[PDB]
């Protein structure tokens, strides 16, 4: 049998498995990059599909 | 419009066009008239245009489909409007 | 490779091409490790020049 | 290593697929009994499915053990999954495709890079037979190998809603599925089905042959139909409820027609474009296997 | 005793590259100028390598 | 403006084919003195009517 989902039914369950990220995973940190400008503005292609 | 003025003008214009190309000896080839005309139309500013300038040969083709595929791959584009 | 942003519009861009060729001569081994990352750049050079 | 029975792995009670319903663990068949239909003027006609590409995408050098069951089931039925192809680890299945590979596909649905202790796994022959087809999920996204996202759904319709007569004919009216329902029914169904160990169903689908395979298809038609159901709700253009004298009937219009919708909605799981491509590919493969 | 095969290889490389730049079509006038200049630059390189 | 339209549409420059006819570039483009050593000639000076 699969188990009954805890939200399917009205009993309160006080032990639960909460997934949680470890130190290795991180989110929302500002991220660094090497932005690099076009060599000449006249050469830039606005147009093509 | 008088036929003489019509003919003289239209002849003058027709003579005015000069589509970029490179003549070759192979008997299988044809010019991709649409794209070269289009590149003329935008004075070769559009990327397909400057393709047509630096590689006129790209317009010549044997398999009809690859005539465009060569342009889509050379330019990386998903389409041309 | 320390990635290079080169459009290869002007002729002078050939510098980058030589920059790889010399790299392949002076350092064939290291070149062999980073060569695919080189190919990503050379492909722009080819699509634009040939 | 778990031995495969003369029937598939599915004969084992350990792999039973059941959606929760009416306070029990209903088998998919007893849920499909609640399904009911309203044919519209429009018609579905099943075109022949294109043969899947021979090409098996490379299982690129990956140090880790990919959780492939979780990846497929979430790609197909998961509530929040997105961009399923950019990580593209489905390719990894091809690692199992080789004869005498060191990789094993555990019952956890993990593709271990090597055999490992206390981790039971499917017989490598059978997993080779399965991977030989389903590694092509890996090339779901490559432009050369994308599957049709439109016509394939007709088959889904025919396999779900389709009466034995319509299935014989190969054409059925576009139907409008409906069932009496509890709140959030489609979501709970999509999770109960996301939890399934579907790799059993697939490995048996791909390794069995002859009378064993035929018995497998008859035994599991409702399982396949249920996966088809969650998927059909992911593509259905809308899902209304109807009042019906102190009961509420959930109503998906329409079965067998991909609306290509990518906008989220509370009623059901949604396919981002990548999920649409992946599912179309999965349907291509599974239906190609379902007919032999 | 006089010939050095490395330098000779770079002669063929740079000669190839110069005939490459020479064949390269350009639109702007400035590009035409840089195209002529890179050839001289290449020649300088080749002597530097020798 | 109009005579210029016609003229530069014929080509900013020209080369001389082995047959000795002038063949014009059919393209607008500024001259640079680099070209002076090339096979190219400014087209104003062609004296081709």
């Amino acid at each position: 049998q699969v188990g009954i989902p805890k939200l399917e039914v009205d009993h309160i369950s006080f032990s639960n498995v909460v997934s949680m990220m470890t130190a290795n995973i991180r989110t929302g940190d500002d991220m660094a990059v090497e932005r690099v400008n076009p060599d000449d503005v006249r050469a830039i292609n606005i147009r093509n599909a | 419009i008088p036929a003489d003025e019509l003919i003289d003008n239209l002849h003058s214009w027709m003579r005015s066009v000069h589509l970029l190309h490179v003549r070759s000896e192979d008997n299988t080839l044809r010019y991709n008239w649409m794209l070269g005309v289009y590149a003329r139309s935008t004075n070769y500013t559009t990327p397909v245009g400057q393709l047509v300038v630096n590689a006129p040969a790209i317009l010549n083709y044997s398999n009809p489909q690859d005539a465009f595929n060569s342009v889509f791959v050379a330019l990386g584009i998903d389409y041309i409007d | 490779l320390k990635k290079i942003a080169e459009s290869f519009e002007d002729p002078s861009s050939i510098v980058v091409v030589l920059e790889f060729i010399l790299f392949a001569l002076f350092f064939p081994t290291e070149f062999n490790r980073i060569k695919g990352d080189i190919q990503n750049v050379l492909l722009l050079f080819f699509s634009r020049w040939y | 290593m778990l031995q495969q029975p003369t029937g598939g792995y599915t004969t084992l009670e350990q792999f039973a697929f059941t959606i929760r319903n009416d306070g029990t663990n209903a088998t998919p068949t007893q849920f499909l009994q609640l399904l009911s239909y309203e044919a519209t003027e429009n018609e579905l006609v099943k075109k022949t499915i294109p043969t899947p590409e021979t090409h098996l995408p490379s299982a690129r050098n990956v140090p880790g053990n990919v959780y492939i069951e979780d990846a497929i089931t979430q790609a197909l039925f998961g509530i929040s999954a997105q961009n399923v192809n950019a990580h593209g680890y489905f390719s990894r299945l091809s690692a199992l495709a080789l004869p005498n590979t060191s990789a094993r596909l555990g019952l956890d649905g993990v593709i271990y890079n090597s055999e490992t202790i206390n981790i039971p796994f499917y017989d490598p022959a059978a997993v080779a037979n399965f991977a030989a087809t389903y590694a092509k999920l890996g090339n779901a996204s490559t432009p050369r190998y994308r599957a049709d996202m439109i016509d394939i759904y007709a088959h889904v319709g025919l396999e779900l809603a389709g009466t034995d007569a319509e299935r014989a004919a190969g054409v059925m009216p576009v139907k409008r599925a409906k069932f009496d329902s509890w709140e959030g029914s489609l979501i709970s169904l999509s999770r109960d089905v996301v939890n399934w160990k579907i790799l059993a169903f697939l490995i048996d689908l791909c390794s069995l042959e002859g009378e064993a395979l035929r018995a497998f298809k008859t035994r599991n038609r409702d399982v396949f139909r249920m996966m088809l159901f969650i998927m059909s709700t992911a593509v259905a253009a809308n899902v209304v409820n109807r009042k019906v004298t102190k009961r509420v009937d959930r109503v998906l219009e329409y079965i067998g027609v991909n609306s290509m919708r990518t906008a989220g909605r509370t009623a059901t799981i949604t396919y981002d474009l990548s999920r649409h491509e992946f599912a179309a590919k999965f349907l291509q493969l599974t239906f190609t296997r379902w007919n032999a | 005793t006089v010939t050095n095969e490395f330098a000779s290889r770079f002669r063929t490389i740079v000669a190839t590259l110069a005939n490459v730049v020479n064949e390269r079509a350009v639109q702007d006038d400035m590009q035409k100028a840089t195209r002529s200049c890179t050839k001289q630059w290449l020649r300088h390189l080749e002597t530097q390598f020798d | 403006p109009v005579e210029y339209g016609i003229f530069v549409q014929r080509g900013a420059t020209y080369t001389i084919n082995a047959a000795g006819e002038f063949e014009f570039s059919g393209r607008n483009e500024k001259w640079d003195q680099a070209l002076y050593l090339s096979e190219h000639f400014p087209a104003l000076f062609s004296d081709v009517p």
